[PDB]
């Protein structure tokens, strides 16, 4: 998935 | 604050208004400062410019307005009034071509060119004029030319040996006064000839401080 | 004609010397600035 | 040759030898109270007034400023035809402000008029050379020196110079009237002083104890001396009433040369401009710097002290205008 | 591990030792005398405010939580956004003011002002809150499901609604402002090019070329250190093999930059050299 | 030629205006700033309207606010003066002052000739007299009271005399209460304490009589006295 976001990690 | 000086800060506002009116329209214009080299200076280029004490001349050209200062010949001294004209956008140097050969209505102590490179460097040394630039104004073109065809054009200078042409001539002559001043990074010195046809010679003088109000604007910003 | 103006008023420069001390002795304490002024005195706050 | 020959015998002690019993000033600490802003161009001469409330500053972008200290509101912006002006003057009760520029014409305006705008009064264009100081003796008569190495004395309801001072060798650089305006002294680049008089009609004694070009001058309220402001970084203040110098203020410490004399109501505080971005405090008694009046930018050009010695004004050359107290 | 979290204590030194004195040069000296000197203040104190919210952030990814408060979060992860707009949007206007300045005098003037000087820069500061409020009535403290641990980002309802936000700040914070920066640069030296020639000079003398080289490393810099920042985050859309290697110090870049654009303004400039 | 000219109709019926147009000459416009003061039949003069230079400072007197519109055009030197409706109240002789505020000037020094209309918190400025029937020649004295103390703060009293020559507009007298106007003789000497207010006409010539005046010029709006004539 993507796991990842502008600063923090965000739920898939 | 009664009634008075309600109305004194307001009229204070008005007149700081005026005064920052004023500073406007006095750094978009153009001044220039003509101190010639013999007793009258600047005999071709205050001809074309559209109007005791100096004598300013202000006219308009290519939408851009120009002031041209001239101080003719005044008894005064130069050290007590040079840095009055520190910040003027261009300075222009009138210098004749027939003053290697010609001696001045004095006492004959030094040579007319010789005085003129002396007079052209005092300007450079001054520590007000450090940042403006000269525009050095060669005269008598074909004067200068029908000299050489008599004369071995090593009066002042006795070390040079070069052609005896106008085209070397012009050139030497240009390279020699620009190693008089001693601050060659600060001042950019422009060389032009004077000519007759009476719209080439402010041509180059709107090129020239078009040259320096791009180099003011970007000191403002701090490009510099 | 340098003897048109010149004066025999010198014949001692002590005594001049002691008018100009009191003089500025005289009118020191009517000076704000050698006095200290409080500021409900002076202008400018 | 025998002109200062006797004049050296009689001066068995100095000044500062005597001074020194006295009690000694100690320190002067001067705030600036508001910074004259407004301008955009940098100041060379002022001007006080007798209510220390009003007063005129010379700029060089071609405008006459007038003010009240008090409150700092410009009151009359004069618009000068010849933007290079170098000395201005106010009138002791407040009508007429000439000003010198490099025209060599002495506009003088009228404040108090039947209209709103500062009209001109009268143009002085006798002069040759660039007018370099001017001051009132009264609302008619005016001594305006120039830099033809001479003084004029010019009157506004006649037009023309009644007397024309030409005694000076150098160049004319300064002023400075007397508290009655009977006599004034000038001090020209050829580190001359001379004592000019009216009734007389010229000078009446000269002092060449400088060494080099003198630029400012002042005048001592008692009016028996006045201290002169040189190039070569020290100041002479020489006696009127004994035709010799009193002592000196010199100090290694300073390189730069002066460019404003003035002195307060007592006389005590020598306040004297200098090029160094700052202005100095001299003892004027025992040749002691007190305190510096620092916080300008560029060099200071006019220093003028009030009548009452109440506000000292300092004006250098980054458009900004001090009051100190 | 701690070996990126060294270099982010560098990182923030660096800003602070310089940024402290940007601040005392402009306001001691200068002390607001133009437009000019408003917007290096602006950069000046855009940095410390972005310089005093990294530290929340820089040691959060290497605890891989969050300890600060829930509420907390959502506005310094909306202000240290806002710090990264209000700093390439002032680049941006200083910029139009370095093109307009030089290429049209004449309508330079009614900008020398300080009266417009003012309104100009708390406009772009309003201006940054209309592109990162969309980022702030979204943000929130969600758990990131992997370990059951406490993490503050951005919350979209569906991930459609993701791809329109990552390339917002790329169209409005990345393209678009250096296009304008690229833009009005090239047109000052294009027209410094163009009027240095006709006074006589064919090639480029000696103050031509330390401008244009002056001017043309604060493009390629403010490149090479945001769209490496840039690119970033729209390769992790697509395959997450990234494994979160390359984001400490990706966001490393963008702490440097910001941190050194005052500093590379003021310390090479004529107010910095007086005082040195 | 510093004289000023107005423009007013004969009278006007209620519900419409006249658009009093004031013109200027002579002195320097767009600096002093236009006055509007109306006077009643046997009446005391009143402000109505200010405009300061350059439309900056609009004031408004409490018995005209909300009716009476204030405007000028100084490219062309002239002052208009717009209303909504017009009452039986405001049947007076309208008056400029062209006066101007700045240390050591003279305010309030040459009212304009003033043209005429008809319709078919504060300072109360009380004067302790109303006519004072006395032989000319010397001194005589007058005093005017005021209702708060005009002696502000940086040290300024703002009191103004007025002697409005029968048949003719009012002139300024002593501006500040102490210091003499600008074309007035060395007769006029004014003292007092705040609220004292003395003024002793030590010559009193035969031009000296008329209907005399004392303005505040410390609060909005600002009122006029009562009225002292002389015999």
């Amino acid at each position: 998935c993507k796991n990842f976001f502008w600063k923090t990690f965000t739920s898939c | 604050l009664s009634a008075e000086d309600k109305a004194a800060v307001e009229r204070s506002k008005m007149i700081d208004r005026n005064l920052r009116e004023d500073g406007e329209k006095a750094a978009r214009e153009v001044k220039l400062l003509l101190l010639g080299a013999g007793e009258s200076g600047k005999c071709t280029i205050v001809k074309q410019m559209k109007i005791t004490g100096i004598v300013e001349t202000h006219f308009t050209f290519k939408d851009l307005h120009f002031k041209m200062f001239d101080v003719g010949a005044q008894r005064s001294e130069r050290k007590k009034w040079i840095h009055c004209f520190e910040g003027v956008t261009a300075i222009i140097f009138c210098v004749a071509l027939s003053d290697y050969d010609l001696v001045l209505a004095e006492d004959e102590e030094m040579n007319r060119m010789h005085a003129s490179m002396k007079l052209f460097d005092s300007i450079c040394n001054n520590k007000w004029f450090t940042d403006t630039s000269i525009i050095l104004f060669l005269n008598k073109k074909d004067l200068f030319e029908e000299k050489i065809k008599k004369s071995p054009l090593t009066i002042c200078y006795p070390e040079y040996a070069g052609s005896n042409t106008y085209e070397e001539a012009a050139a030497y002559i240009q390279c020699q006064f620009e190693d008089l001043n001693k601050r060659k990074d600060t001042k950019e010195i422009y060389t032009h000839f004077t000519c007759s046809t009476d719209t080439k010679n402010v041509q180059f003088v709107f090129d020239a401080v078009t040259d320096v109000i791009i180099k003011n604007n970007l000191k403002d910003c701090g490009l510099f | 004609q340098l003897k048109m103006e010149a004066n025999i008023d010198r014949i001692k420069v002590s005594k001049a010397a002691a008018d100009l001390m009191a003089y500025c002795e005289a009118h020191a304490k009517e000076d704000p600035l050698l006095t200290p002024v409080p500021a409900s005195e002076n202008p400018f706050r | 040759n025998q002109i200062r020959d006797a004049r050296k015998a009689c001066a068995d002690a100095t000044l500062s030898q005597i001074t020194n019993n006295i009690d000694p000033v100690g320190r002067i600490q001067m705030r600036t109270r508001r910074t004259l802003r407004g301008h955009l161009a940098k100041i060379y001469a002022m001007h006080w007034g007798t209510d220390s409330r009003l007063l005129v500053s010379a700029s060089q972008d071609g405008k006459l400023i007038i003010w009240d200290s008090y409150t700092t509101n410009k009151v009359h912006a004069i618009p000068l035809r010849s933007s290079w002006v170098m000395t201005c003057a106010y009138a002791p009760s407040g009508n007429y402000v000439a000003c010198g520029g490099l025209d060599n014409i002495c506009s003088i305006y009228n404040l108090k008029t039947r209209e709103g705008n500062v009209r001109v009064s009268r143009e002085l264009a006798g002069h040759t050379g660039y007018l370099s100081c001017c001051r009132f003796l009264d609302d008619n008569q005016i001594v305006t020196s120039s830099g033809d190495t001479t003084c004029a004395l010019w009157d506004i309801e006649t037009g023309q110079q009644t007397t024309t001072f030409t005694g000076h060798t150098g160049d004319v650089m300064s002023l400075s009237l007397a508290p009655d305006t009977r006599l004034f002294v000038s001090g020209a680049c050829d580190a001359s002083a001379k004592l000019w008089d009216v009734r007389e009609g010229m000078c009446r004694q000269t002092f060449t104890g400088h060494e080099s070009d003198i630029n400012a001058i002042c005048f001592f309220p008692n009016g028996n001396a006045f201290a002169t402001g040189s190039d070569d970084a020290t100041c002479r203040l020489f006696d009127l009433r004994a035709d010799q110098e009193l002592m000196t203020y010199s100090h290694d410490n300073i390189i730069c040369g002066i460019t404003s004399v003035s002195f307060s109501k007592s006389g005590r505080l020598l306040l004297a401009g200098y090029d160094d971005f700052n202005c100095n405090v001299w003892d004027a008694l025992k040749a002691d710097r007190a305190g510096v009046l620092a916080g300008h930018d560029n060099r200071v050009s006019c220093l003028g002290v009030t009548d009452d010695g109440m506000a000292v004004a300092t004006g250098s050359w980054d458009s900004f205008l001090k009051i100190w107290n | 591990m701690v070996a990126i979290q060294c270099i982010y204590a560098l990182v923030c030194l660096v800003g602070l030792v310089g940024n402290a004195l940007v601040i005392f040069v402009i306001l001691r000296y200068a002390k607001m005398k133009t437009a000019t000197n408003i917007y290096l203040l602006n950069l000046a104190v855009a940095d410390e405010l972005f310089m005093l919210s990294v530290p929340f952030v820089a040691s959060s990814a290497a605890l891989r939580h969050w300890p600060f408060g829930s509420v907390l979060c959502r506005a310094v992860l909306s202000v240290d956004g806002l710090n990264m707009f209000t700093s390439v949007f002032c680049l941006t206007v200083l910029s139009v003011d370095r093109y307009v300045a030089v290429v049209h005098p004449l309508r330079a003037a009614t900008y020398r002002r300080p009266s417009v000087a003012k309104l100009i820069n708390l406009g772009v500061w309003l201006a940054s809150l209309l592109v990162t409020l969309p980022i702030a009535i979204f943000a929130d403290t969600r758990p990131a499901r992997g370990g059951q641990a406490v993490a503050c980002n951005l919350q979209w309802p569906h991930p459609a609604w993701s791809a329109v936000f990552v390339v917002y700040t790329f169209l409005l914070g990345f393209l678009l402002p250096v296009l304008a920066i690229g833009l009005c640069y090239l047109l000052i030296v294009g027209k410094m090019r163009a009027v240095a020639l006709r006074a006589g000079w064919q090639q480029r003398r000696r103050s031509e070329k330390k401008i244009t080289r002056l001017v043309l490393m604060f493009v390629v810099v403010f490149v090479l250190c945001w769209m490496p920042f840039y690119v970033v985050q729209l390769l992790n859309l697509f395959v997450t093999s990234l494994d979160a290697t390359v984001n400490h110090v990706s966001l490393i870049l963008s702490y440097a930059n910001s941190c050194a654009n005052p500093i590379l303004y003021g310390f090479l400039s004529d107010n910095f050299r007086r005082f040195f | 030629d510093v004289q000023l000219v107005e423009s007013g109709g004969g009278l006007v019926q209620p519900g419409g205006s006249r658009k009093l147009s004031c013109s200027a000459s002579g002195f320097a416009f767009s600096s002093f700033g236009m006055h509007w003061v109306r006077q009643a039949p046997e009446k005391g003069l009143e402000w109505v309207a200010y405009i300061s230079s350059g439309s900056g400072t609009i004031y408004y007197a409490d018995t005209v606010k909300g009716r009476f519109t204030i405007s000028r055009d100084d490219p062309k030197n002239t002052l208009f003066l717009q209303m909504t409706s017009l009452r039986s109240e405001d049947t007076a002789m309208y008056y400029c002052v062209r006066s101007i505020y700045y240390y050591g000037s003279s305010p309030f020094d040459f009212w304009g000739q003033g043209t005429t209309l008809t319709v078919s918190s504060d300072i109360v400025m009380t004067q302790a007299t109303s006519s004072v029937p006395v032989t000319p020649g010397e001194s005589v004295s007058i005093s005017c009271r005021s209702s708060k103390s005009l002696l502000h703060s940086n040290g300024n009293t703002y009191l103004y005399w007025f002697l409005q020559r029968p048949g003719q507009s009012p002139q300024l007298l002593i501006y500040r209460m102490s210091n003499l106007a600008s074309g007035v003789p060395d007769r006029f000497s004014g003292s007092g304490s705040g609220t004292a207010f003395t003024l002793t006409i030590s010559r009193l010539e035969a031009e000296d009589v008329g209907v005399y005046y004392c303005m505040q010029h410390l609060e909005y709006p600002l009122t006029f006295g009562a009225g002292t004539k002389l015999e």
